[PDB]
């Protein structure tokens, strides 16, 4: 303009490990009806901004006379 | 390919304009055109049509 | 055409039937693929946040380019009742369907379903070498009646009932036979998923009884839509209707079984053709002399051929036939139009034909670029033919009524002759000839006013 | 800047906005020139 | 309308994951977008009859799709494990189940040799892999007309920085997808807001850039914003905020480039005219007169 160590990674692969052999209930990704407020808030913004910008992109008509 | 004797190596000056975003129509310095979009240069700040 | 059918028959179910048929997953993961692209991206955006959505975010995620397809997919969502529009604060707000949320949901992320999809017994049989020739047995004898040729073998009196019923395949027991009406021979123009649903369709429409179950029937077929070909399916899971209406489907071909009245049955590819689709046989040459050269060995192919193909020889390759005059008058006296022939003639037309066409276009648009014809794959002239037999045939139309005349006064004349006009049944006028002629249907309006 | 005051002064400030937006690129690009003309000329008087 | 092939290439590092589980207050992150995962797979074969997925993960150690399964391990295979419920629909339970069994060896494979650390991702090399995929896929035919997408899934954590060496796969994989009309759409989870080569990547591609910070509410993003199917991209706008610069940076200082100088040989990006009148790239000897003449100071009258 944190490195982590061998021991928590063992760790954090054998919680993913076991975490995938006790149960993958997929039914979990469903957001809490609050979260998806503000996703939907964040989504529906950058949507306003780009076509807003994508409204209108030979030479273009002009309002004034010639 | 070009051959070992050409020695014309030599440094070219060149600027990467940013990708201007503005709803209302513009001069362009290349057509004098009226153009929405464009690219302001990065050295004189003058707005072009296409790179 | 496949689609568009389906979903006018969805559309004329009531709401609440509806919401009933949006209990299983497996109906609302078939009526799903029945959408819009757009609308299948909104309704999948839309399912997984609780909240009510505004409209206006669903027109903002629209480009302008798009609106159109934006309001086609509006139009069928709310038509099909997946949304339920409100109107609080001032703002048109959506919400989803709440039960085909929630069945989408269990469907996408798994979990109570209620065997929608069924339960495999993973006992299986060869799916090529005899689900597959059961199905295309059953469907080639049910088609081989419907053509009209000769059959040791007749498909069952449901079938012929319903083909009696319906719009098509109209009978006569003055001569004691079947006969093919325009839209008989319609049916055969189509490839077999969107003729499956149009027999599926007119079974839907004659399921008035008691004993069916409307939304059982929906659920089973989106079922059989949904399941896989190549193993079988335990019948427990399903209802005593539905049972009942899985062996008229086995009676139709859609699905295998072993014996009647088993624990298992298996579905063939008819199954999974009526969800979407996916030289070729029946591949013909029409030449200036009106010969027909068909490459097709099926015997429905050859069939369908004799409708208006006067055939003269047979081999193993194609049969050599010739369209007479006579051929095409008995194909027009069926109610088969000229253009279903041109049509048919068309789509089976070979790639020898089309290169021909192509060359003749090349040839043509660098001589006289200044103007575009069409692709004119087989000669014009036969087709010429077959609409001047067509024209032939039609010399007459006959619009049976009555005429009044013999007025001594213009204007009672003319007042009845506009009050004709009005009710839109008058097919003549004229002052000079003091005569006016009206429908048989528009027989009883005139004669009522001319009696009071 | 004469033309802005003119089309202000003829147009009355409703449509002027859009002649200096259709100019703005222009004026700032000649500003920046004049800018570093400016620069360059207090950096060689030092 | 038209069937895609959606070809996710979800970059799976556990030093990147172990970061992004340390600098966030939850664990086991892989699980949540994982699961994410899959039920936007779910979702985008429920968009059509006749659509495919194929998923590359990018581990530490090399590249391995995920499914379809490889040809070999098919034919040597079947030890059905339950990590998914045997319930759902047929078609959904296959991808879902071969997924999580080849994430499962991928995972055993990542903790047999946890204790060689690599210093080179290959997130570009799947991308590239992806990019055969899909024009293997698309030659074939087997479906005509089948579109095709990409989707990205990587993670930055806030511990990697941007690296200079996938440049000019990224841009390769560019011109590819550009080449064949497949967008490239990726979904970037970590603490580093910006990440400008894949943000070129969505623009260049027409695809969509995303950039999330919390694994949870993952699937309403995917199937908000990375559902757009390639039938209806002209008539979907997209939200991928952030507009790119489309810059780079200089060879010898790193920094992003302004008006600058570039070799007329090996092209190399230089903000500064280079020490020993010698490019660093390329080693090509420059001319001391044109230097001369870009290092001329502009005029003014005193
Ligand atoms: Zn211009
Ligand atoms: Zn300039
Ligand atoms: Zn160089």
């Amino acid at each position: 303009t944190l490195k982590v160590s061998n021991q928590q990674m063992l760790q954090q692969l054998s919680l993913v490990m076991d975490n995938l052999i006790n149960k993958l209930d997929l039914n979990q990704v469903v957001p809490n009806n609050e979260v998806s407020n503000k996703i939907n808030k964040r989504v529906i913004t950058a949507i306003k901004i780009n076509a807003k910008q994508a409204k209108h992109n030979l030479e273009v008509k002009s309002t004034l006379p010639i | 390919p070009v051959n070992k004797i050409n020695k014309g190596f030599t440094l070219v000056k060149m600027g990467f304009p940013t990708r201007i975003f503005e709803d209302t129509p513009t001069f362009c310095s290349c057509h004098s055109k009226l153009v929405y979009g464009g690219y302001f240069c990065p050295n004189c700040h003058s707005k072009v049509c296409s790179l | 055409s496949l689609k568009h059918s389906v979903t006018q028959y969805l559309e004329e179910i009531p709401q609440q039937v509806q919401n009933r048929l949006y209990t299983s997953p497996a109906t609302c993961l078939a009526i799903y693929r029945i959408l819009p692209p757009l609308a299948k991206f909104f309704i999948m955006a839309m399912v997984f946040n609780e909240n009510e959505v505004p409209l206006l975010d669903l027109d903002k995620w629209v480009n302008s380019n798009g609106k159109l397809q934006f309001q086609n997919a509006i139009k069928s969502m709310k038509s099909l009742h997946l949304l339920i529009p409100n109107k609080s604060s001032g703002t048109l707000m959506i919400n989803l369907n709440p039960t085909f949320k929630i069945s989408l949901r269990n469907a996408l992320t798994g979990g109570e379903v209620q065997n929608s999809f069924g339960v495999v017994v993973e006992e299986n049989v060869v799916s090529l070498d005899l689900l597959d020739e059961y199905s295309a047995n059953k469907w080639e004898t049910i088609l081989h009646f419907m053509v009209g040729t000769p059959l040791a073998k007749i498909p069952s009196e449901k079938v012929l009932n319903l083909l009696k019923h319906s719009k098509l395949m109209e009978e006569v027991n003055s001569t004691g036979e079947f006969k093919i009406t325009n839209e008989g021979f319609q049916f055969l123009l189509q490839e077999i998923n969107s003729q499956l649903w149009t027999l599926l369709l007119q079974y839907l429409k004659m399921i008035e009884t008691s004993k069916m179950d409307l939304v059982d029937v929906l659920h089973f077929i989106f079922m059989l839509g949904a399941l896989e070909v190549g193993k079988a399916y335990k019948i427990d899971a399903l209802s005593e209707t539905q049972r009942i209406m899985l062996q008229d489907m086995r009676d139709y071909g859609l699905v295998f079984q072993k014996h009647s009245n088993d624990s298992i049955f298996y579905p063939t590819k008819l199954a999974l053709m009526l969800t979407s689709d996916t030289i070729p046989d029946g591949s013909l040459i029409v030449e200036t002399n009106f010969k027909i050269y068909s490459y097709s060995n099926s015997p429905l192919q050859i069939a369908v051929l004799s409708l208006f193909v006067h055939l003269k020889a047979r081999f193993v390759n194609m049969v050599l036939g010739q369209i007479t005059r006579e051929s095409i008058r008995r194909a027009l006296t069926n109610g088969i139009t000229a253009d279903q022939i041109i049509a048919y003639l068309e789509t089976h037309a070979h790639p020898q034909m089309r290169r021909l066409a192509e060359e003749k276009l090349e040839k043509k648009l660098e001589l006289d670029p200044n103007c575009k014809e069409p692709l004119q794959v087989l000669p014009p002239t036969v087709v010429d033919q077959i609409r001047l037999w067509q024209l032939e045939l039609d010399r007459v139309i006959t619009y049976e009524g009555s005429l009044y005349s013999d007025f001594e006064t213009s204007q009672e004349y003319n007042l009845l002759s506009k009050y004709a006009q009005d009710i839109g049944v008058l097919l003549w006028k004229d002052d000079k000839k003091k005569k006016f002629f009206i429908s048989k249907e528009g027989n009883s309006q005139v004669l009522d006013f001319a009696k009071r | 800047n004469e033309l802005f005051q003119d089309v202000l002064n003829g147009d009355g400030e409703s449509m002027s906005n859009t002649c200096t937006a259709y100019l703005k690129p222009v004026l700032n690009s000649i500003t920046l020139a004049t800018h570093k003309y400016d620069e360059y000329f207090n950096e060689y008087n030092n | 309308e038209s069937p895609s092939l959606l070809t996710v290439i979800i970059e799976i590092a556990p030093k990147l994951w172990t970061t992004f589980d340390e600098e966030g207050n939850e664990k086991g992150s892989i699980i949540k977008v994982l699961e994410a995962l899959i039920v936007f797979l779910n979702a985008h074969l429920a968009f059509n009859s006749a659509n495919k997925v194929a998923v590359i993960a990018a581990y530490s150690q090399g590249i391995k799709y995920l499914y379809p399964e490889s040809t070999s391990a098919l034919k040597a295979s079947r030890s059905d494990l339950k990590i998914i419920n045997s319930d759902m629909y047929r078609r959904f339970r296959n991808v879902d189940e071969t997924l999580v069994e080849e994430i499962y060896k991928l995972f055993e494979l990542e903790k047999k040799q946890i204790e060689q650390n690599s210093q080179r991702s290959t997130l570009a090399g799947a991308m590239s892999a992806g990019l055969t995929y899909v024009n293997r896929i698309s030659k074939e035919s087997v479906t005509t007309s089948l579109k095709s997408r990409l989707l990205v899934l990587t993670c930055g954590s806030g511990s990697s920085k941007d690296e200079i060496f996938q440049y000019i796969p990224i841009m390769n994989c560019i011109f590819s997808a550009t080449k064949m009309k497949c967008p490239i759409d990726v979904v970037k989870i970590g603490g580093s807001k910006e990440s400008t080569f894949l943000q070129q990547t969505t623009d260049a591609t027409n695809g969509v850039y995303l950039h999330v910070e919390s694994t949870e509410g993952l699937i309403q993003y995917l199937a908000t914003a990375m559902f757009i199917d390639p039938s209806l991209r002209p008539i979907i706008v997209k939200p991928n905020h952030g507009s790119v610069d489309f810059r780079t940076s200089c060879y010898l200082t790193g920094r992003v480039v302004a008006v600058g100088f570039i070799c007329s040989v090996c092209l190399c990006v230089l903000s500064i005219i280079p020490p020993g009148n010698k490019c660093p790239a390329c080693d090509s000897q420059f001319d001391e007169h044109v230097i001369a003449k870009l290092k001329r100071k502009p005029v003014v009258p005193r």
